[PDB]
């Protein structure tokens, strides 16, 4: 095939032209996200039950909806919380490759016909069925500077005039709005109801009767008195569409002829549909847009496109509302994107160099200038053929390839170079020589390396798909590589280079280029003499072949394991967490402390504080909040000190001091749904309805025992909450029979009244919008204010709350769950330094069968895909391992010879695990990739070398060590290269410390430490290696 | 309150009686009381810790404290069918006809649940059978209406 | 065909027709199904001791193994061989007729008197300046 | 009686079942047992 | 039922046409609210 | 009718290059093919 393209180098354009024209496309075409899609299907299913406890939720809804989701295709597992809040959420984990919008709509459908057995309150509120998701493009923050406008008035504005736009903006999927549109809110009075001889009752039927559609008919409708000229539409009661008609709507007429309207006993308002939430950036009042790219979309187009919205916009804000953007992740993929061309483009220059510095004519240099960048455009054709994302992972997948595809440029170029310098053959007889000797391994390597990677792409799970996005990156860029260099490289070598004298070796120049052709000559001599003696004693490094391999095997396991690096990405979230029962104005003073800290004490550093109370990690209430900082530009905060990492340790240091309350910041992970490495994630299941009690005993029982083995397990806690004090009220079913007073009336005034009632719809502005009648806070505070609340009885009389009633403290949670349809306690911990994963789960499963009778428990989330992707690693490995050895037998046509290139391995990873150790980094999947890569360039250094040496003993009939002084002779110069031009392609993503500098230092650490130490030693071991293999076999 | 009166809530309720000794040797407010009235011997009385029950009455905690809807350890031990803590609270002066804010006395809420070895050591310890709550109900009253003939014949 | 399809067409049109059925109909839950007519298996469950009734081992099976096995992946039917167990109100109509009573009376009051009621929170959002109380109010709840 | 959903594997899917029974049998009370007296699948695997 | 056009477009047509985003490959979207009572919103996507 | 008359231009473009391409690579060529497809104006001519 290169003697095909030698001979027909206009054919060897045109297939690169085509090459390019489909990558030129390709990288016009090709969406750009941060990360791809990683995490197994997953439909979220929700619900509100307005004023219900968690029990209320649990036994009439989550219950109810778990019990009717079946024959529903690849569930995994299911899970559930039911909360004080009055708030469901079923999640409902998939199969990895199961069809999402499948998934939706089968969890959409079993819970449609599960509608008329759940609650009318609940029917009225909805039931939302959406596929999960945590990953956002941007987060809009709206305020009002001004002091004009409430979070209820931005909120409804955003809603109303704003969210509609975004939602339709060009690469916009999702849209969330952090807030709620205006409800009218009936705020009812009990002394004003009870005067009157009212009660919400008499609201909320009042408001139906007055606040509704009534559906009339037509003048002159078919059929018709024959005659009719007129046909026109009937218009009778359409709803109300101010506060001023639901304050005239009329409740009672008194004997005088007085009229009670309903603003009579209630102060009528446009407000939100609920008050658990508090909003605030930097003390200010604030809504927002939760912002979600679409499938298949361009992140810094849609990021564009949305900001041209919001631009359009401006004009028609009202006065003092302005737009923030604490979240956007684009500024972080725009120099994701500049850093990684910028990292390929100087490799081509270091090659340039590398390649001028030996060659010395600029003939030579074009050649790899070429190549190489045809290789990369044919990648991403080959992407985008695969359906795959310009994304992080992909795009480092493609800077960890470099050194292999600058190879293939190098050793096709370098070898014709030789054979003319060493023959005074001219170009075009040299290259099909040239290409003669390495055609064949060029070819074997193209196999060893696809059954090293391509096993990489077959793990399950999301660590599975993260390993996924490399393997078939390498895998393609590798392949083009290797077609470029048996078709267009060698075209372009016969074509373009010009002849060498034979035997000038550039020694007779003057200056700089004379000085080290002498240099290296000589050196190759020193080289070839070193080898010579090494090959007279190869038993002592035998001897050292096996400290590198044990020294290896401990730094391997000493190295502390990852997923993904912590990236300053210019935010960071707060937690506050306060004691049970802490009221929503308790927990507003430490978040107003909190922010007040971060604006005074990292005011250099810090831009904006967005304070949410209401809402923590996992639990919601009034003791809960969660502050979400924005820093200022990277340029602004320079050093280590004015990073995230830095900022979190003094803020968490500092906030130590606060009283009755739980407070500390920390950097985001790179992609949530991963969790922590060696983090587990533990459910314990009620198997035999033992009841709440009985498996928070057995949940504390469990706590207790992994409390005694610190050695093994750390922060063995519990997700969940404690139970709380509950306010237990029962109605005397004889005393309301008795005063002639129904259960219903009792049981609407005091749901109504404490707990709030969604009655109707009203119609805002050309906007539907919701109508909730609610007691006026001050009334329903304490439970001295039960007694204040009066029903009206059959015979007319109004009896107070207190005259049927009688009420106690009890404990009960504020947050039950639930896992695969049985009452469950979900526990979060993580293995002890120095101590894996699969060990710190092993005694939770030890210490979990010693538990009550009927107490059992399951895996969850990332301990679910560590078990399934762990079982697979032996079969993967070994597979890799076979289908190498059988590759190079094949080439080497022996089963003995393979092993002298396969002992190379330990060479390139001992200087990873050095590099890694000694600057602190982990191992992460970067290193990871970088390890197979480094194994994979000095493997193939190696099978030139064993090549080279086994044809000379072939053909030649050369002996077994002057073979291989002579081949590993002939392999310096071009081995030399590919490091010297790789190791510093390599050297900026090592020494950066700016944004993206977490990825960049795990992928240039890792890889330059093992390229030096595979270059060094690999020149000197594969000379032994096949010397000893030889000998042995 | 103070910050060992917060622990001892705390401990006295999870029934970690090392926890709550090495805080009675602190000098933790055994009157240290929640939100809800509730003291530590409250805690400790309702979810059944006898121990924590025994050592916090030796270190002067009050027996007949009572919540914020009138409330005492004696109604919360003697309800959720606590006999060993009951007789314990008894012998330490606990007020066996003590009235809740609704009437209720620790024998009405025993008669409720059907713990007939209470109902019996509270009867031995002087309770008033013919007490009555706002609703006028004695113990004997649920027990016809609970259809506990065992409880019924005991209180004659 | 694609059963998948199938079955969300099919269900895309039930619902259509859905409030139009009894409310008695709706309440017993109509279901969609795609599966062979034939039984794959049939997981027979005994009490080798004698000490559980056929009543006591369906309500068993019902309310402990029925929905884990339902919600099993290729399993497209499940048919319980017995009943769930269900709080059966045997009335009497010699005593209803004595104290002027009716089946209607009966539904009336389990309605009124085995209910799950939102009752709302003491100190619940908004709430007033200086609350210091957050608790949840617990009325009826179903009974057991 | 369980039914084979359209289209699925008769021997994954009653290997999916038996590992769900697996979990429940240690949670079973005093005496109860599961049976096997209807099974189609051990046929297709002893056949093939 | 019984609902002018005005009115059937404020309550079901833009309440259904605000949901329509993160749809995939889709063209255009049209609709008609009428005197009728009736709404008929179409999706219209890309070939293929 | 929009999109149909938009997308025209670049598909002439892209259809001549590859004729040239496939031409100059089947006869091993730069004269040959560019000689060959300067007579496509003949023929469009003719067309319109
Ligand atoms: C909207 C659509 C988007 C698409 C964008 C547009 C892209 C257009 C690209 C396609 C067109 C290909 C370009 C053709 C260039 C040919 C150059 C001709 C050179 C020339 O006249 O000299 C020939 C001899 O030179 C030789 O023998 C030359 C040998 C070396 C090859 C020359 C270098 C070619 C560079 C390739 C271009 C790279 C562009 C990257 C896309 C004479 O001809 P002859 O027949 O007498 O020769 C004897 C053959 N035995
Ligand atoms: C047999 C005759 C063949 C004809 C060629 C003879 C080659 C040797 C003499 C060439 C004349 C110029 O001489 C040349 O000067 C330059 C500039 O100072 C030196 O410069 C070079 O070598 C010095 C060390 O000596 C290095 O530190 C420097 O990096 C490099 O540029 C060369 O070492 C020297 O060889
Ligand atoms: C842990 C980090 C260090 C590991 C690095 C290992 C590889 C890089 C070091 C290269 C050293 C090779 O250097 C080479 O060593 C051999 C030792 O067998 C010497 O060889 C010497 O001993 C042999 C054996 O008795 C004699 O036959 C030979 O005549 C004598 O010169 C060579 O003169 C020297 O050139
Ligand atoms: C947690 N989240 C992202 C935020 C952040 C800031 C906010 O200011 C808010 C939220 C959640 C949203 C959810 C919405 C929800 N909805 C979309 C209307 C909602 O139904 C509730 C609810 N508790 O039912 C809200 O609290 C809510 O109204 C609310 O007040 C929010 C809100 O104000
Ligand atoms: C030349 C022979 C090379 C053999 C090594 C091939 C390893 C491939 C294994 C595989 O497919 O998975 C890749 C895996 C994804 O989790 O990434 C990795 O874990 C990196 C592997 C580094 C260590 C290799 C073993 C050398 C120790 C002596
Ligand atoms: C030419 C190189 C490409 C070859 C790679 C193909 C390997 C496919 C991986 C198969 C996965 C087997 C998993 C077995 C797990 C069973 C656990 C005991
Ligand atoms: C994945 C490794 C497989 C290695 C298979 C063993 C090969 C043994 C080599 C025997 C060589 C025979 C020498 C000639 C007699
Ligand atoms: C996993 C099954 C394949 C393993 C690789 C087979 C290697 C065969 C080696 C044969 C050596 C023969 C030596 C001849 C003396
Ligand atoms: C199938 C495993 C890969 C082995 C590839 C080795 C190809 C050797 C071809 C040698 N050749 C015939 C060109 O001389
Ligand atoms: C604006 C969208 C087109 C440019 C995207 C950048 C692609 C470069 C990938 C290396
Ligand atoms: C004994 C030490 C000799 C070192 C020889 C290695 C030379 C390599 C230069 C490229
Ligand atoms: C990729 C272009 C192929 C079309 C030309 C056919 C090549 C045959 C030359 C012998
Ligand atoms: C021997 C012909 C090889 C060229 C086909 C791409
Ligand atoms: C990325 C979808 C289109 C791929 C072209 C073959
Ligand atoms: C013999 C000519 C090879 C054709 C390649 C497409
Ligand atoms: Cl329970």
């Amino acid at each position: 095939m290169p003697n095909f393209f030698i001979d027909r180098p206009i054919f060897a354009w045109v297939i690169a032209i085509i090459i390019m024209l489909a990558g030129g496309l390709a990288i016009l075409k090709l969406p750009v996200a941060q990360y791809p899609t990683i995490a197994p299907p997953a439909v979220t299913i929700s619900a509100s039950y307005p004023g219900a406890d968690a029990k209320t939720v649990q036994d009439t809804v989550t219950q109810v909806i778990e019990q009717n989701m079946n024959g529903i295709d690849n569930l995994m597992y299911m899970s559930s919380n039911s909360d004080s809040t009055g708030t469901v959420q079923i999640t409902l984990t998939f199969e990895s490759g199961t069809d999402a919008d499948i998934a939706q709509v089968q969890v959409q459908n079993k819970l449609q016909l599960a509608m008329p057995l759940l609650p009318q309150e609940v029917q009225q509120q909805g039931v939302s069925v959406e596929k999960s998701s945590s990953s956002f493009l941007m987060v809009v923050g709206v305020i009002n500077t001004d002091g004009t406008m409430t979070q209820e008035d931005i909120s409804d504005y955003v809603a109303a005039n704003m969210k509609d736009a975004i939602s339709r903006t060009s690469g916009v999927g999702d849209v969330q709005l952090f807030g709620s549109q205006y409800a009218m809110r009936i705020w009812m009075n009990p002394n004003e109801l009870n005067k009157f001889q009212l009660t919400p009752v008499d609201v909320i039927t009042a408001i139906k009767a007055q606040n509704a559609q009534v559906a009339a008919g037509q003048l002159g409708g078919t059929p018709p008195v024959k005659g009719q000229q007129l046909n026109a539409s009937i218009i009778a009661q359409t709803r109300l569409t101010s506060t001023e008609e639901f304050g005239k709507i009329l409740l009672k007429v008194n004997q005088d002829g007085s009229r009670v309207l309903l603003r009579d006993v209630a102060k009528i308002e446009l407000g939100g549909e609920n008050y658990d939430i508090i909003a605030e950036f930097n003390g200010q009042p604030a809504s927002g847009l939760g912002i979600k790219l679409a499938t298949g979309a361009n992140a810094l187009d849609t990021a564009a496109a949305i900001r041209a919205e919001l631009a359009k916009m401006e004009p028609f804000f009202p006065s003092g509302l302005k737009i923030v953007y604490p979240y956007d992740t684009t500024p972080f993929v725009k120099i994701s994107i500049h850093e990684v061309v910028k990292t390929l483009v100087e490799a081509i220059i270091l090659v340039f160099l590398v390649m001028y510095l030996f060659l010395q004519n600029f003939r030579a240099t074009l050649i790899p200038t070429i190549a190489v960048p045809v290789v990369l455009l044919g990648t991403f054709a080959v992407l985008a053929a695969f359906g795959f994302s310009i994304n992080t992972l992909t795009m480092f997948g493609m800077v960890l390839a470099i050194g292999l595809l600058v190879d293939d440029a190098i050793v096709v170029v370098e070898n014709v170079e030789r054979v003319m310098a060493e023959e005074g053959l001219p170009p075009k007889e040299a290259t099909r020589k040239s290409m003669g000797q390495i055609q064949g391994a060029l070819v074997g390597i193209a196999m060893v390396l696809s059954a090293v990677f391509v096993p990489m792409a077959f793990f399950g799970g999301s660590t599975g798909a993260i390993y996924r996005q490399f393997s078939i990156t390498i895998v393609s860029a590798m392949a083009l590589s290797v077609l470029v260099a048996l078709i267009l490289t060698p075209a372009l070598c016969a074509t373009m280079l010009k002849p060498i004298a034979k035997g000038d070796h550039g020694e007779g120049k003057k200056g700089f280029f004379g000085w080290f052709n002498r240099m290296f000559e000589k050196s190759t001599h020193h080289y070839t003499d070193s080898v010579g003696g090494i090959l007279r004693s190869t038993g002592r490094y035998l001897v050292l072949y096996l400290i590198i391999v044990v020294g290896m095997a401990y730094l391997f396991v000493r190295l502390p394991s990852s997923f993904l690096p912590d990236e300053d990405q210019g935010v960071f979230m707060t937690m506050v967490q306060l004691p049970a029962g802490a009221t929503q104005e308790r927990t507003q003073k430490v978040l107003n402390e909190v922010t007040h800290y971060y604006l005074t004490k990292e005011k250099n550093n810090v831009e904006s504080v967005f304070a949410v109370n209401g809402f923590g990690f996992a639990p919601r209430g009034q003791n809960t909040g969660i502050a979400f900082v924005s820093l200022k530009d990277w340029a602004d905060r320079p050093g280590e000190e004015n990073k995230v990492e830095a900022i979190t340790m003094r803020a968490t240091r500092a906030f130590s001091q606060i009283k009755d309350a739980m407070v500390f910041a920390f950097n985001l992970p790179a992609i949530v749904e991963l969790g922590t490495a060696t983090g587990f994630d533990f459910e314990l299941i009620d198997q035999a309805g033992l009841g709440h009690e009985k498996l928070t005993q057995a949940r504390n029982q469990l706590l207790a025992e992994a409390a005694k083995h610190p050695d093994m397990l750390t922060s063995v806690r519990p997700n969940g909450l404690e139970d709380t004090p509950q306010f237990k009220i029962d109605i005397d079913q004889e005393k309301a029979q008795a005063l002639g007073v129904s259960i219903n009336d009792i049981n609407t005034t005091l749901g109504a009244a404490w707990g709030g009632s969604y009655v109707n719809d009203f119609i805002d502005r050309g906007r539907v919008k919701k109508v909730y009648v609610m007691s006026e806070a001050k009334y329903r505070m304490l439970p001295d204010d039960i007694g204040d609340w009066y029903v009206r009885a059959a015979d007319g009389q109004m009896v107070p709350f207190s005259a049927f009633s009688s009420s106690r403290w009890e404990y009960g949670s504020p947050r039950l769950e639930r896992y695969n349809g049985l009452p469950s306690m979900e526990i979060l911990g993580q293995a002890a330094p120095g101590k894996s994963t699969g060990e710190a789960m092993e005694l939770m499963e030890q210490l979990a069968s010693k538990l009550p009778t009927g107490v059992g428990y399951d895996w969850t989330g990332m301990s679910y895909q560590e078990r399934l992707s762990g079982n697979q690693a032996p079969s993967l490995y070994a597979i890799s391992l076979i289908v190498v050895f059988l590759c190079l037998a094949a080439l080497y046509e022996s089963w003995s010879i393979p092993f002298s290139v396969m002992l190379v391995v330990p060479l390139g990873v001992i200087g990873a695990l050095l590099a890694a150790t000694f600057r602190g980094l982990t191992n992460d999947v970067y290193f990871q990739v970088g390890l197979l890569t480094t194994i994979g360039l000095s493997a193939k250094n190696a099978i030139l070398i064993v090549e080279f040496a086994k044809d000379l003993m072939d053909k030649e009939g050369k002996g077994l060590i002057e073979a291989t002084l002579d081949a590993v002779r002939m392999r310096l110069r071009p081995i030399l290269m590919t490091s010297l031009a790789f190791i510093l392609g390599v050297m900026p993503l090592v020494i950066s410390t700016g944004a993206g500098s977490g990825a960049q230092n795990a992928v240039g650490t890792g890889v330059m430490g093992g390229m030096v130490t595979a270059t060094v030693l690999a020149i000197f071991f594969v000379p032994v290696f096949f010397v000893v293999v030889r000998r042995r076999f | 309150g103070s910050d060992l009166g917060k622990k001892l809530l705390e401990a006295a309720r999870a029934g970690r009686d090392d926890e709550v000794r090495i805080l009675m040797a602190n000098g933790a407010d055994v009157n240290a009381a929640d939100v809800v009235g509730w003291t530590p011997l409250h805690l400790a009385a309702y979810w059944g810790h006898l121990e924590i029950v025994e050592v916090l009455l030796k270190n002067g905690a009050d027996v007949n404290a009572y919540d914020t809807l009138g409330s005492t350890p004696l109604h919360l031990a003697a309800h959720f069918g606590h006999l060993e803590i009951v007789e314990v609270l008894l012998k330490n002066g606990a007020d066996v006809n003590a009235k809740d804010d609704n009437g209720i006395t620790p024998l009405h809420l025993a008669a409720n649940r059907g713990h007939l070895e209470i109902v019996e050591v509270l009867l031995k310890y002087g309770a008033d059978v013919n007490a009555q709550d706002k609703f006028g109900k004695t113990a004997f009253d649920i027990s016809i209406n609970n259809g506990n003939e065992d409880l019924a014949e005991i209180l004659q």
